[PDB]
C-alpha cells in the first residue's frame, strides 16, 4: 500500500523556515533558565529538520523536554514531525530506542501514523525490531484501531517463525500481546488468538507465578486463566464457526508439562493453582473431546488466513486515511491560533 | 498560656502522697500538664477501697453533658469508667481484657484439673 | 513600646526561601530499596509496607508507560480492594508530573473517586500517592471489574434518667426512647483524605 | 537506562573562524643581542611546550595552577587567582595572580617554565580593557575575592576573545602608586567618583600627548613575530 504509506500532504504542509542554530540556542536559554516552553518552539525545529545530527539534537531535545516543567501537553502533531523526520531520515535504531524507552522520551503515535511506521518496517523486512515495537504497543494498549489488522498479522506470523524453545519474558509478551489484537471480536482467529493467549498467560502464572504478570504488564489478576481457557472453548463448542489450528496441540503440551510432576498472594479457602492442575487437566481433556465430538481441520495456516485478511484491512485504510485528514484538519485548526498566541506577547511587548 | 491549636480534654489529674493516689476528673487543655491549671472540676475518683469496701467516685452529668456539647475530646481510661458506670457505652478494650481473663482462667483451671 | 524589625525580616526571609528551595517531592519520596530508608530523612518505613515497597512501584512510575498518564485510565487502591471485595477506583481527572524526576515517577493527580461504588460528584484530591500499591487495570474486564449493585436504645443510665425526668413532668411515655443510627453514616477508616490540609516537610 | 549525550551546533559561518594569537613572551625586548640567544632559549622552551601546555589566556583572565612543592599537603600545592601581568621575556617570563581569602590579600608570582609547577588551567578567559591590573590592590576586595573551588567556564573551541567593559570601584585616596596620572593611560576606574574635577584637572598637567605622536620609539613587531611563527612550526614539525 504505497498510497497509504507515503504522504506528500505532510510533507509540504505548514513548513515553518527558521534557523536551526537559532531554535537550538533559544531552547537551550529557555532550558537554562529553566522556564516553560511552548511546544510550537519544538515543532518548528521538527519542521526545520533536514539532518541527521540535526534529529540527534531533536532528541537531545526532546528528553529536555520530558524532563522540563511541561510534561502531559503531549501533542501527537508534534510526534508525528517527529516521527516523519526520523524515519525519512532513516534512523531506525534511534526510532526503536525512543520507543522502548518510552518513558525517556515519551513518543506516542496514533493508528495512522503507526502503520505508517509498520509498513515502512514491512518494506525494509525485519523481524526484530517490528517484535519488539509491537510488544511496546502491547504495553501501550491501544489496540482498537485500524492497525490491529497489522498487529494481528506481526504477532501471529513472528509467533510461528520465532522457533524459541525458552525465554520467560518474551513468552510472557507474546501471552499478553495475543489478546488486545482479538478483542475486536473479529471471527475463530480472534477468539481462538484469545483462547491461545490466555493459555500462554496461565503458563507463564503456574511456571514463576502471578507477581510478573501484573507487575510490569497491564493484567487483571484472577489466577484462574486455564479455567477462563475452558470457558472460552465450551462457549465456543456452545455456539458461527470456529476454523481451528493445531495450537491446541501446543495447549496440550503445556498443560501435560504442567501436570508433569515466601509471599503467600493466594487465599487460604480457595486452594491454590497447583492443586488446582489436576481438574484442570480433566476438563482440558473433557473440553478437547467435546470439541471433537461437534472446524476440526487444524490444517489451515493462521498466518495465510491473514491475507484474506488484507480485504478488510484495505477496506478500513479508507476510514483511517479519513481519520488522519480529520486530524490533519483539526491540526492546521488549533495551530494557527496558537501562532497568533505567540504574536499576542509581542504585541504586548 | 494560650496553646496554639490544641484542643480541650476531660481527663484524669492526679493528687495525694506517693502510695496513695487520688485522681480527679477533669477538663483541662491537651497541651496541659498533668497537674498543670484546669477550667472546671467535674468529680473525682478513689482508686482504693474504703472500709466498707466499695471505691468512691463521683460524677457531674450535667457540666460533663455541657462540656460535650460545647465539644471535648475525652480519655480512654475515663471513658473506660464511664461505660462501666453506665452513662456511657461499655468499652471494647474492656471486653476484649474480660475475655482474655476468662480464658486465662479456664486454662488454668484445667492446668490445676490435669494436674490434680 | 519599643518594636522589633529582624523578627519579621528573617520570618520573611525564610518564608521565602524554603518555598523557593523546597526539597523536591521526588526527591524525598526517592527510597533505597536494599536497606529501605528514605534519603534526607534517616527515617525507616513501616513493616507492614517493607514487602510492597520492596516489590511494588509507584503512580507515576505506572503511569509513565502510557500516552498523557492514562487519563481515565483505571487504577485501583489495591489496599481499598484487599480491604473490601467491591471495586474502588479513582476518576483521575488533572495531572502533573515533576519536572526534575528523572524517570517522571513523581507528581500529582486527582479527580473523583469512588468506593464500594459510592461515586462522588466532586473532583476532590488522592491521598497516599507516594506509596507502592498501586494496581493499574486495563481496558480489557473493565466493566465487568467495575461491575456493581434502624436504630439503638439510650444506655441504661441515661435511659433511666429520660424515664424519671419524664415520669416528673407527668406523662406516662412507655415508649423506650431511642436515636437515629441510619443517619449516622459511620465510615470506614480507609475513606481518603485531604492531602492539602496535610502537611509537608 | 544509559544517560542522553549532549549535541549543540550553531554554525553562522564568518564567527567560528578565529586564527591567529602568539604568546607575549616569545617576542624580545628592544634591547640589542644577537637573536642565537633568542632562537636557543626559544626551542628549549618550545620543547618543554611539548610537554606543558600554557593553556592560552590573558590580563584578567582566571587561572588555576597546580605544582609541586617540597612541604605541603601531598607535597602539592594548587592556587586560583586573577591574571594581573605577564613580565619578562624568554625563560623567566612570569605572571603575577591574586586573590582574596580570609579578608587578606594574596599573590603569587608564578613561572610558566620552572619544573616546579605541575600544570595550569584556566577557569575563566576573558581581558580587561587595562593592560595591567596593578591597582586591583587599591580596588575594593570584593573585586578580588574568587572562588578557588569554582568549576571552569566552559569556553567554545574557536571564538573572539572575550572583552567586558566594566569600571572599578576603589579604595579612598590614599593610595600607593597614583593611578589618577595620566602616565599610566587606564581607564578602568572611575574618576567621576574616585576624585573631583579638581583633582583630575591638575592630574592631566603631567599629559605629555607627544609620546603617541612620537615615531622613532615604538617598535615594529611583523618580521619578527614571522619568524616566531615560523621557527615553531618548523618545531612543531620535527
Ligand atoms: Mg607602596
Amino acid at each position: 500500500s504505497s498510497a497509504y504509506v507515503d504522504s506528500h500532504k505532510w510533507e509540504a504542509r505548514e513548513k515553518e523556515h527558521y534557523c536551526l542554530a537559532d531554535l537550538a540556542s533559544l531552547m537551550d536559554k529557555t532550558f537554562e533558565r529553566k522556564l516553560p516552553v511552548s511546544s510550537l518552539t519544538i515543532s518548528r525545529l521538527i519542521d526545520n529538520i533536514s539532518s541527521r545530527e540535526e534529529i540527534d539534537h531533536a532528541e537531545y531535545y526532546l528528553y529536555k523536554f520530558r524532563h522540563s516543567p511541561n510534561c502531559w501537553y503531549l501533542r501527537n502533531w508534534t510526534i508525528h514531525t517527529w516521527i516523519r523526520q526520523c524515519l525519512k531520515y532513516d534512523a531506525q535504531d534511534k526510532a526503536l530506542y525512543t520507543l522502548v524507552n518510552k518513558v525517556q522520551y515519551g513518543i506516542f503515535p496514533d493508528n495512522f501514523t503507526f502503520n505508517l511506521l509498520m509498513d515502512s518496517f514491512i518494506k525494509k523486512e525485519n523481524y526484530k525490531d517490528a517484535l519488539s515495537v509491537v510488544f511496546e504497543v502491547m504495553m501501550q494498549e491501544a489496540f482498537e484501531v485500524p492497525s490491529t489488522q497489522l498487529l494481528s498479522l506481526y504477532v501471529l506470523f513472528h509467533c510461528l517463525a520465532k522457533k524459541t524453545d525458552f525465554s520467560w519474558e518474551e513468552e510472557r509478551n507474546f501471552g499478553a500481546s495475543l489478546l488486545l489484537p482479538g478483542l475486536k471480536q473479529k471471527n475463530s482467529v480472534g477468539f481462538s488468538s484469545q483462547l491461545y493467549g490466555y493459555a500462554l498467560l496461565g503458563k507463564v502464572e503456574l511456571q514463576q507465578g502471578l507477581r510478573a504478570v501484573y507487575h510490569n504488564m497491564p493484567l487483571i489478576w484472577k489466577p484462574g486463566y486455564l479455567d477462563r481457557a475452558l470457558q472460552v472453548m465450551e462457549k465456543v463448542a456452545a455456539s458461527p464457526e470456529d476454523i481451528k489450528l493445531c495450537r491446541e496441540a501446543l495447549d496440550v503440551l503445556g498443560a501435560v508439562l504442567k501436570a508433569l510432576t515466601k509471599l503467600v498472594e493466594q487465599l487460604d479457602i480457595e486452594e491454590t493453582e497447583q492443586s488446582k492442575l489436576p481438574q484442570y487437566l480433566e476438563r482440558f481433556k473433557a473440553l478437547h473431546s467435546k470439541l471433537q465430538a461437534l472446524k476440526i481441520e487444524s490444517e489451515g495456516l493462521l498466518s495465510l488466513t491473514t491475507q484474506l485478511v488484507k480485504e478488510k484491512l484495505s477496506t478500513c485504510e479508507a476510514e483511517d486515511i479519513a481519520t488522519y485528514e480529520q486530524n490533519l484538519q483539526q491540526w492546521h485548526l488549533d495551530l494557527v491560533q496558537l501562532i497568533q498566541r505567540e504574536q499576542q506577547q509581542r504585541e504586548q511587548a | 498560656k494560650a496553646y496554639r491549636g490544641g484542643h480541650l480534654t476531660i481527663r484524669l489529674a492526679l493528687g495525694g502522697c506517693t502510695n496513695r493516689p487520688f485522681y480527679r476528673i477533669v477538663a483541662a487543655h491537651n497541651k496541659c500538664p498533668r497537674d498543670g491549671r484546669f477550667v472546671e472540676q467535674l468529680g473525682s475518683y478513689d482508686p482504693l477501697p474504703n472500709s466498707h469496701g466499695e471505691k468512691l467516685v463521683a460524677l457531674n452529668l450535667d457540666r460533663i453533658r455541657h462540656w460535650i456539647g460545647c465539644g471535648a475530646h475525652l480519655s480512654k481510661p475515663m471513658e473506660k469508667l464511664l461505660g462501666l458506670a453506665g452513662f456511657f457505652p461499655l468499652h471494647p478494650m474492656m471486653i476484649t481484657n474480660a475475655e482474655r481473663l476468662r480464658r486465662k482462667r479456664a486454662r488454668e483451671v484445667l492446668l490445676a484439673s490435669q494436674k490434680t | 513600646v519599643r518594636p522589633r524589625l529582624i523578627a519579621e525580616l528573617a520570618r520573611r526571609v525564610r518564608a521565602l526561601r524554603e518555598q523557593l528551595n523546597r526539597p523536591r517531592d521526588s526527591q524525598l519520596y526517592a527510597v533505597d530499596y536494599e536497606t529501605l530508608t528514605r534519603p534526607f530523612s534517616g527515617r525507616r518505613l513501616p513493616v507492614r509496607a517493607w514487602a510492597d515497597v520492596r516489590r511494588e512501584s509507584r503512580l507515576l512510575q505506572l503511569l509513565g508507560r502510557l500516552p498523557l498518564f492514562g487519563l481515565g485510565r483505571l487504577v485501583t487502591r489495591k489496599s481499598w480492594l484487599w480491604q473490601h471485595d467491591e471495586p474502588c477506583y479513582w476518576r483521575l481527572t488533572r495531572v502533573r508530573p515533576d519536572y526534575t524526576a528523572q524517570n517522571l515517577d513523581h507528581g500529582k493527580a486527582w479527580g473523583i473517586l469512588t468506593f464500594k461504588g459510592k461515586t462522588e460528584s466532586e473532583a476532590r484530591e488522592i491521598e497516599h500517592v507516594m506509596y507502592h500499591d498501586w494496581r493499574l487495570v486495563p481496558k480489557h474486564e473493565e466493566e465487568a471489574f467495575t461491575a456493581f449493585t434502624a436504630s439503638v436504645p439510650y444506655p441504661p443510665l441515661l435511659r433511666a434518667m429520660i424515664i424519671a425526668e419524664r415520669q416528673k413532668n407527668g406523662d406516662t411515655s412507655t415508649e423506650e426512647p431511642m436515636l437515629n443510627v441510619q443517619r449516622i453514616r459511620m465510615e470506614p477508616w480507609d475513606y481518603p483524605a485531604k492531602q492539602e490540609d496535610k502537611g509537608r516537610a | 537506562q544509559p544517560p542522553p549525550k549532549p549535541v549543540i551546533v550553531d554554525k553562522h559561518r564568518p564567527v567560528e573562524p578565529e586564527r591567529r594569537f602568539l604568546s607575549p613572551e616569545f617576542i624580545p625586548r628592544r634591547g640589542r643581542t644577537d637573536p642565537l640567544k633568542f632562537q636557543i632559549e626559544r626551542k628549549d622552551m618550545l620543547e618543554r611546550r611539548k610537554v606543558l601546555h600554557i593553556p592560552e589566556f590573558y590580563v584578567g583572565s582566571i587561572l588555576r595552577v597546580t605544582t609541586a612543592d617540597p612541604y605541603a599537603s601531598g607535597k602539592i600545592s594548587q592556587f586560583l587567582g586573577i591574571c594581573i601581568q605577564r613580565s619578562g621575556r624568554g625563560l623567566g617570563a612570569t605572571f603575577i595572580l591574586r586573590n582574596v581569602i580570609e579578608g587578606q590579600g594574596v599573590e603569587i608570582c608564578f613561572e610558566l617554565y620552572n619544573p616546579r609547577v605541575q600544570e595550569i588551567q584556566v577557569v575563566k578567559l576573558e581581558k580587561r580593557l587595562d593592560d595591567s591590573l596593578l591597582y586591583l590592590r587599591d580596588a575594593l576586595p570584593e573585586y578580588s575575592t574568587f572562588d578557588v573551588n569554582m568549576k571552569p567556564v566552559v569556553q567554545e573551541p574557536n571564538q573572539k576573545v572575550p572583552v567586558n567593559e566594566l569600571k572599578v570601584k576603589m579604595k579612598p585616596k590614599p593610595w600607593s602608586k597614583r593611578w589618577e596620572r595620566p602616565n599610566f593611560n587606564i581607564k578602568g576606574i572611575r574618576f567621576d567618583l574616585c576624585l573631583t574635577e579638581q583633582q583630575m584637572k591638575e592630574a592631566q598637567k603631567w599629559n605629555q600627548p607627544w609620546l603617541e605622536f612620537d615615531m622613532m620609539r615604538e617598535y615594529d613587531t611583523s618580521k619578527i613575530e614571522a619568524a616566531i611563527w615560523k621557527e615553531i612550526e618548523a618545531s612543531k614539525r620535527s
